RNA sequence: CGGGCACUCUAACGGGACUGCCCGCGAAAGCGGGAGGAAGGAGGGGACGACGUCUGGUCAGCAUGGCCCUUACGGCCUGGGCGACACACGUGCUACAAUGCCCACUACAAAGCGAUGCCACCCGGCAACGGGGAGCUAAUCGCAAAAAGGUGGGCCCAGUUCGGAUUGGGGUCUGCAACCCGACCCCAUGAAGCCGGAAUCGCUAGUAAUCGCGGAUCAGCCAUGCCGCGGUGAAUACGU
């Protein structure tokens, strides 16, 4: 019962582990705390102007934020709401076992 | 030139994006391109019925689109002719569930790419530009807002020198992070050449 | 001049002193003292003539050295120029051969700078 | 039974574990000398027991992870520290005037961009 | 040595042996001139001519425009023999009290 | 060079022309634009032009020019020297 | 050369050597991100804007 | 500076002998951040002049140092025209770093071949007032009393 | 050394494994 | 492995520093010092760049007024050139050596990257590499070795066991294709260079100096560049 949560903004990210995490957690059991993993940071480097003027840059960075959360004890009551969930835009969705 | 872009700079601390979706390293660009086609075929209609904000939204294989406009009705039309007429060609090229939706704009004076967009018309008309600018930052005074400037550079009037002719009232903290300022830019296409029209509305800070 | 036409340096140890002739470097240097079981750090001033003429007659007979090596590499060299490969040329006029830049530096080719 | 200290060098983090005993350290899972064998800055680590006597007194079961052996010998000094503060209250006096008790916030500056480090600026010619 | 730059024109090795030539008339304070650079261009109203010299007491920078190639090079000659004749004596001008 | 676990490079249109010159009788003037094509012992004796971007050098191949490239006979660059 | 450039680029060449990166944006053949198929200046733009997911300025 | 004072540094002592004049020492001698090697260097040193001369590494350290510290100095300033050697009296921050700089200075151009040899060999000469560390001290201090006459120049 | 590529330090340098640099 | 979230850590939300307290000078603002505290007087670094100037740069990233080209100043292709070399200038890399070079053994990082991708491990080979082949949509598995350093051994002041340019010969890989014009491996060659004229650059604390690692672009690579990451870790500021 492993659920695993991706996302751009942590700020929807953490909203999407509470509500995962309270959703089990009510109707049957037990619940393996929303754990943080470390984020993947993909910068970007670019020179400010369209022409020469190689010493000015800004730099531009895309942040993946992961979250993980468990479902320790299952029954089949909590697989059915969580098919019916108001998950944020951005945040991607990942459940194996 | 050596300013920053005032909504570049506020990016999660006073503004959000217009394409607020996550994908993958694989599919990033692909659902990048489509969004700036969309924004490319919607830019172009609704320009007539005062485009200001295209908002995108992502999940899987489905996307919806959230337009704010100043002029709902023409961009719905006579009960759904044309909102449904856009769906259809919307979808043609998205290839995918495409719903598009209107969002009403509360205020347009209140708006900056609609700010923008009225000065950059009014000066393609053979306008008075140091008279349409006092008036463009007069009318956002009046609609509340807590401060405004308006930019105007090139060949201002037809002058073969050119000219950054700007006005300004009210508070413009472009320093201040926590202060709203929406921001919004304007092409003013002429027979002599192009005009480049600036709008900053402080709505007040956070 | 014992080995191998050359005098190599005495009091210095065998497997250098060997790089001393022209076509051996540190890989044949190991090579010959392997080949004939003469310790590498011992001096060359407190060699064995036995040990001598065994490490003369191996390395004379695997690798051409000092004289005959120079023709080859000239001849090589004859025969780029002769047969007029783009490697010939360079060697003619005495530009680098091996794709280097010739705006600036270039300098081992050419020499010390000519002033204009 | 048991005493505990963290300590942080740049990088470098130490957990020190305090035992009674006779003076035998071990760190990462091998003696004092054997980890820190020929590197003068070592016996600095065992300084902030030598400010209060506890020479002899302790053993050290210590671990460490980051940066080089010089900062984790510094992570070991702070978090000795911190497990004799614990051992003692009265112990931040004859500890704090040494400075033993504070982490140092010296850390690698961010290289820049126009720079070719930190602050070393690119060699210009004007004329 | 010396050296010449022909911005956005084409200038033959006659005319860079005339400035060549110009420039010995800084040669007559006997003082060592550091890579001269000169560089020439053509604006719509005349020609520019740009130079930046190193003393070992200073560095000279000018500037000749003129409608006539040469007289813009003696401008910029003039120019910097002011600069020139100006670093070489103002020290001279405090030596007393 | 070219790795060895590959084979020796020609152009197949250039070779095609060197093997049915080789049949009725050589030789004819070739003209080429292959100065990547390895020179091949079939090719010894033959006369090709060998493009250098402008002309068509005339190259006769002989029996210590085999391990070469066609490019390295037609140079590509005039230089008769400074001053 | 410009339009029959980025035109060029787009179909499938003879070898998969001569492909090459060019600006789904603009059409710059330099400079240009795989993540994104823009340049350095379009990765610049939209980002000033909002129109790149999770893309914002960086500072630490 | 401009503003303020510049305030000293407080060097953490040695590990051996607990001296903050020694660990000044050291870092003159260390090259490239490399203090391992320049600890050795100078303990090894010590050694050294542990065997070549029986007393404590310690005594002539310090007394090499007294012996090199300058006491008048000429720093230069240019007064109408001519450019004059002023003599001033040195401050015992700058005594250390000239004592200690010059002391290595005058090591490495000694002619032993290994630096511990270079840097006992010059504590043992300068101890007892010899070498060219102690030289520069005396021509120093010559160059300061023959420009006395412009000792009224002093800022 | 660091140009020397018959040695470890000019292997190093350049980022590539040989006699001198196995892995 | 059982087991645990204590600890380290990972990542979201808070607390904390405000001259807040004490001594003194003060009209006030503030300044000197002390205590407490992880941190003290902007706590260190970043992001942030006022009206304007340089008729500054950019029609070649883009857009755009105009003017010009129209079986061509448009478009396609092959080959060559952008890699030329009597010279001159700027920025760098590597060095001129014993506080060093080489060999063997052994420790200590952070930030990133990775589905015709990263390659564990085995085997062929001196090697580059090749042939097998497990794992990893990746805090899991991989790049991966961190280097300086530490231990031991050799070299003994030499144009040398410094330096690794240039050239001869033999291979590997990418790629339709390494002639012009790729990188790498191996044998051989083993140059200039003995610390640099006039002049001149950088840096005030985890800074300079020195040591290594990753990434963008990228089939490959001319990267000694650029942007980031940590390891070791100084000297000096009287004064304007
Ligand atoms: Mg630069
Ligand atoms: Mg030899
Ligand atoms: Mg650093
Ligand atoms: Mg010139
Ligand atoms: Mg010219
Ligand atoms: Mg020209
Ligand atoms: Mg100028
Ligand atoms: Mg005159
Ligand atoms: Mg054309
Ligand atoms: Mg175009
Ligand atoms: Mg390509
Ligand atoms: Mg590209
Ligand atoms: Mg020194
Ligand atoms: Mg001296
Ligand atoms: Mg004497
Ligand atoms: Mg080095
Ligand atoms: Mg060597
Ligand atoms: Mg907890
Ligand atoms: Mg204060
Ligand atoms: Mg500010
Ligand atoms: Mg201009
Ligand atoms: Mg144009
Ligand atoms: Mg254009
Ligand atoms: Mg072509
Ligand atoms: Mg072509
Ligand atoms: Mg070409
Ligand atoms: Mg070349
Ligand atoms: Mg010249
Ligand atoms: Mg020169
Ligand atoms: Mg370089
Ligand atoms: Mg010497
Ligand atoms: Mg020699
Ligand atoms: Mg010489
Ligand atoms: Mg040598
Ligand atoms: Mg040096
Ligand atoms: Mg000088
Ligand atoms: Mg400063
Ligand atoms: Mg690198
Ligand atoms: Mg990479
Ligand atoms: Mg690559
Ligand atoms: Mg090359
Ligand atoms: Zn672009």
């Amino acid at each position: 019962i492993r659920i695993k949560l991706r996302g751009f903004d942590h700020k929807t990210l953490d909203a999407s582990a509470q509500k995962i995490v309270e959703a089990a957690r009510r109707s049957g059991a037990q619940v393996s705390g929303p754990i943080p993993l470390p984020t993947r940071v993909r910068r970007f480097t670019v020179i400010r102007g369209p022409f020469k003027h190689k010493d000015s840059r800004e730099h531009f960075e895309l942040r993946t934020h992961n979250r993980l959360v468990d479902i320790i004890n299952p029954n089949r009551k909590t697989i059915e709401q969580l098919m019916t969930l108001d998950l944020p835009t951005g945040v991607e969705i990942e459940i194996k076992t | 030139g050596n300013k920053i872009h005032p909504i570049g700079f506020r990016l999660g601390i006073t503004r959000d994006w217009e394409s607020r979706w996550y994908a993958g390293k694989k599919q990033y660009r692909h659902l990048l391109l489509e969004d700036q086609r969309i924004r490319g075929l919607l830019e172009k209609e609704l320009y007539s019925a005062g485009l200001a904000r295209v908002d995108i939204e992502r999940a899987a294989d489905n996307v919806a689109v959230t337009v704010h406009v100043a002029k709902p009705g023409v961009v719905i039309g006579r009960g759904g002719e044309r909102i449904r007429v856009l769906r259809e060609e919307l979808a043609k090229l998205t290839g995918k569930n495409v719903a598009l939706n209107v969002q009403e704009v509360q205020n347009p004076n209140l708006s900056a790419p609609l700010v923008a967009q009225r000065v950059a018309e009014q000066i393609e008309r053979r306008f008075a530009v140091r008279r349409a600018i006092k008036q463009a930052v007069q009318r956002v005074m009046e609609s509340g807002a807590k401060g405004a400037k308006v930019i105007v550079s090139g060949r201002i009037g037809g002058a073969e020198q050119a000219r950054t002719e700007w006005a300004a009232q009210g508070r413009v903290p472009l320093h201040t992070l926590r202060a709203n300022i929406d921001y919004g830019f304007a092409l003013a296409r002429t027979t002599y050449g192009v005009l480049g029209v600036k709008a900053y509305i402080f709505l007040g800070e956070v | 001049a014992r080995i191998a036409g050359v005098e190599i340096p005495r009091n210095k140890r065998v497997d250098v002193a060997l790089t001393y002739i022209y076509g051996i470097g540190k890989a044949r240097a190991k090579e010959a003292l392997e080949k004939t079981g003469i310790n590498p750090a011992t001096r060359v001033k407190d060699l064995t003539e036995a040990e001598v003429v065994r490490l003369r007659e191996y390395v004379e007979n695997t690798w051409k050295l000092e004289g005959e090596l120079r023709a080859e590499v000239a001849a090589n060299i004859k025969r780029l120029m002769d047969i007029g490969c783009y490697r010939g040329l360079r060697h003619r006029r005495g530009l680098p051969v091996r794709g280097q830049r010739t705006r600036t530096n270039a300098r081992t080719r050419k020499g010390p700078r000519k002033t204009v | 039974e048991q005493y505990y200290g963290t300590g942080r060098r740049k990088e470098a983090v130490a957990r020190v574990f305090l035992r009674p005993g006779n003076g035998k350290v071990t760190v990462n899972g091998q003696d004092f000398n054997e980890y820190f064998q020929g590197l003068v800055r070592a016996v600095a680590a065992l300084e902030p027991l030598r400010a209060v006597d506890a020479l002899g007194r302790f053993d050290a079961y210590i671990t460490v992870r980051g940066g080089g052996k010089s900062g984790q010998i510094d992570a070991i000094k702070l978090g000795i520290a911190r497990a004799l503060v614990q051992y003692n209250p009265d112990y931040r006096a004859k500890l704090k005037p040494l400075g033993f008790l504070t982490r140092d916030a010296r850390v690698v500056e961010r290289k820049k961009y126009g720079k070719h480090k930190a602050r070393r600026a690119p060699q210009y010619s004007k004329r | 040595t010396m050296n010449i730059t022909s911005k956005q024109m084409e200038i033959t090795p006659a005319i860079r042996q005339h400035v060549a030539d110009r420039l010995a008339k800084l040669e007559k304070w006997q003082t060592h001139l550091i890579n001269p650079h000169i560089i020439l261009s053509k604006e719509p109203q005349g020609f520019v001519a740009d130079a930046t010299i190193n003393t070992p007491n200073g560095v000279l920078v000018a500037s000749g425009k003129h409608e006539d190639m040469y007289t813009a090079i003696n401008e910029l000659i003039n120019k910097l023999e002011r600069q020139l004749n100006k670093l070489q004596h103002k020290g001279e001008a405090r030596r007393a009290a | 060079p070219r790795s060895l676990k590959k084979g020796v490079f020609v152009d197949d249109h250039l070779l095609e022309k060197v093997l049915e010159l080789n049949a009725k009788g050589e030789k004819r003037l070739i003209k080429t634009w292959s100065r990547r094509s390895t020179i091949v012992p079939e090719m010894v004796g033959h006369t090709i032009a060998v493009y250098n971007g402008k002309q068509h050098v005339p190259v006769y191949i002989t029996e210590n020019m085999v391990g070469h490239k066609l490019g390295e006979f037609a140079p590509t660059r005039t230089y008769r020297g400074h001053g | 050369a410009r339009k029959a450039l980025i035109e060029k680029a787009k179909r499938t060449p003879k070898f998969k050597v001569r492909a090459y990166t060019r600006c789904v944006r603009c059409g710059r053949a330099r400079s240009v991100y795989r993540f994104f198929g823009l340049c350095r200046i379009c990765l610049r733009e939209l980002a000033h804007k909002g129109q790149l997911p999770g893309v914002r300025k960086a500072s630490w | 500076a401009r503003r303020r004072r510049a305030e000293v540094r407080q060097l953490q002592p040695d590990l051996v002998y607990g001296d903050v004049l020694v660990t000044a020492f050291i870092n003159k001698i260390m090259r490239d951040g490399k203090k391992n090697l320049a600890a050795r260097i100078f303990y090894d040193a010590c050694k050294i002049i542990q065997e070549k001369t029986g007393q404590e590494p310690l005594k002539v350290f310090k007394q090499a140092v007294e012996n090199v510290k300058p006491r008048m100095e000429v720093r230069s300033r240019r007064v109408g025209g001519a450019n004059y050697q002023v003599p001033m009296e040195v401050s015992p921050r700058r005594q250390q770093s000239l004592a200690l700089r010059w002391l290595v200075q005058a090591a490495n151009q000694r002619p032993e071949r290994r630096a511990a040899v270079r840097i006992a060999h010059e504590l043992m000469d300068a101890a007892e007032g010899k070498g060219g560390a102690v030289k520069k001290k005396e021509d120093v201090e010559r160059m300061a009393e023959a420009n006395r006459a412009y000792a009224h120049y002093r800022w | 050394g660091k140009g020397d590529r018959r040695t470890r330090r000019g292997k190093i340098w350049r980022g590539t494994y040989g006699k001198y640099r196995p892995r």
